Order: C-alpha cells, then sequence, then structure tokens
C-alpha cells in the first residue's frame, strides 16, 4: 500500500461518497483503552470473554459490572481530534452534496458526541438497554444503571465480584414488564442487525473513496467490510497505529495516531 | 457472516 498522503489527497477532492470504517483506535486518543491494546483487561478478562451471551447467561452480575464500569469511566470522556475531523469532514462535505458515513464498531458513542449524524453504530451503544424478556431498546444514560451497581464495577485484577442477585441488576420498566435488561450491545456468537447491515451493504457498494480507521481487522463482519470496497477496485486508506492482517488488501497506509494523520487527511 | 466473530 502507498503511503501518499498527496495520493490520497487526490482522492479525497475528487470523493462524493465517502465511507469511514471505525474501530477502538479512533478512541484511544480521548483517554479509552482499546480491546486488544494496552489496558484491554478489565479484573481478570479481556473483552471478548465477556461479550457473549454464554457469559451473560452464567454471570450477569459479572457481565453487568463490566458494562458498568465502561458507561461510567465514558461519560467523561471528549472526543478527540480525530472524532472532530471525522465529524467536521461529513458536515463540510454534505454542504457541497457530497456523502459521508460512519460505520463503527464502537458502542462508546464518541462520534455522536463529535457531531456525526451519518453514523451506524454496527455493535450497538453503552447506552442502550435492551429487554431479555420482551425486547424493547432504551437509551440510558443513567449513573448508576441501577442502585446495586452503584460504585461497583472496578477494573484491578484482584477485586471481587459484586455478586448481584439477578432481580437487582437493571429491570425492565416498560408496561410493568420487569424483564432482566441487557446492554444492547451485540455479542461474540450473536447476529448484527440484519436493517443496519443492509444500509452498511448500500453504502458499501455505491461509495467511491474509504477509509478504515484504528481497527484490528479480525472482528468480523466489519473486518470484511473496507476489503470488499477495495475489491471493487475502489481506493481504501487504512489509517492505524500498525499494520493489520488486511493492510495489503488497500491502496493506502498511513500509519500514526489517527488524531495526528485524521485531520491532515481530510483537511 | 453476520455473526460477531474472531475470525
Ligand atoms: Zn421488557
Amino acid at each position: 500500500p502507498s503511503s501518499s498522503m498527496a495520493d490520497f489527497r487526490k482522492f479525497f477532492a475528487k470523493a462524493k461518497h465517502i465511507v469511514i470504517i471505525s474501530g477502538a483506535g479512533v478512541s484511544a486518543e480521548s483517554g479509552v483503552p482499546t480491546f486488544r491494546g494496552a489496558g484491554g483487561y478489565w479484573r481478570k478478562w479481556q473483552a471478548q470473554d465477556l461479550a457473549t451471551p454464554l457469559a451473560f447467561a452464567h454471570n450477569p452480575s459479572r457481565v453487568w459490572e463490566f458494562y458498568h464500569y465502561r458507561r461510567e469511566v465514558m461519560g467523561s470522556k471528549e472526543p478527540n481530534a480525530g472524532h472532530r475531523a471525522i465529524a467536521e469532514c461529513e458536515t463540510r462535505l454534505g454542504k457541497q452534496g457530497r456523502r459521508v458515513v460512519v460505520i463503527t464498531q464502537n458502542i462508546d458513542e464518541l462520534h455522536r458526541k463529535a457531531g456525526t449524524k451519518n453514523l451506524l453504530e454496527i455493535h450497538g451503544s453503552l447506552f442502550k438497554t435492551r429487554c431479555t424478556s420482551c425486547g424493547v431498546v432504551a437509551e440510558n444514560y443513567k449513573s448508576p444503571i441501577c442502585p446495586a451497581l452503584s460504585g461497583k464495577g472496578a477494573p484491578e485484577p484482584g477485586t471481587q465480584d459484586a455478586s448481584i442477585p439477578v432481580e437487582k441488576l437493571p429491570r425492565c420498566e416498560e408496561a410493568g414488564c420487569g424483564g432482566l435488561l441487557r446492554p444492547h450491545v451485540v455479542w461474540f456468537g450473536e447476529n448484527l442487525d440484519p436493517a443496519i447491515l443492509e444500509e452498511v451493504d448500500r453504502e458499501l457498494a455505491h461509495c467511491d473513496l474509504c477509509l478504515v480507521v484504528g481497527t484490528s481487522s479480525v472482528v468480523y463482519p466489519a473486518a470484511m467490510f473496507a476489503p470488499q470496497v477495495a475489491a471493487r477496485g475502489v481506493p481504501v486508506a487504512e489509517f492505524n497505529t500498525e499494520t493489520t492482517p488486511a493492510t495489503n488488501r488497500f491502496r493506502f497506509h498511513f500509519q500514526g495516531p489517527c488524531g495526528t494523520t485524521l485531520p491532515e487527511a481530510l483537511a | 457472516t453476520a455473526r460477531k466473530s474472531t475470525g
């Protein structure tokens, strides 16, 4: 792949429909750990061992402790230069009749906070619940989400489980339902929303430039989106602190923190 | 294809 910023910017000048795919690396500079770097451990586990319906089936208190911790940490976090460059790019191009869409694997909502409008949150949101009984999806920013979680979620190895009885975890308040809530987050082994996937496929099929930013490109189906676009002959530029298994499929690779490279690229 | 996996 080319590291020519000038060649990328020639495509960027002409592009009518840009898809920006992001992962946890785009939020690293807001002081939010990635999943596979740092930093990624919560007590003894990584996200892949907790973000699963089997963890939730057999220890919903532990899974809730993890998501609670993340919710409370994320409340104080701010968009960084990469999130702003992405939002500002969308705004500026929109006034020219040019489309920019963000397809994010992040559930942190920082793209929303940055000012991105055309946002596809393909793994859900830290700040939404879904009821395991009635299926209702609700926005939830309550701190703490339920009283039993107050002061819980401490991330240090050696921290004891809160072991909250299931009745005292977050419960559904729709129509007296009372059902156990889960995070409205896509877990390993679970299907992404088919309606979201249909929107993604239409953006990928019609875009004429693609950036893939801060993702390890190992989680599917997301990891195949930018390669799909590249394989149509459309230029794809990867922005990452390192190379990934997808790097060689792409037209461009810009190594470095995306809070530096994205403002330059999208200027 | 629609399942979150690694992949
Ligand atoms: Zn319910």
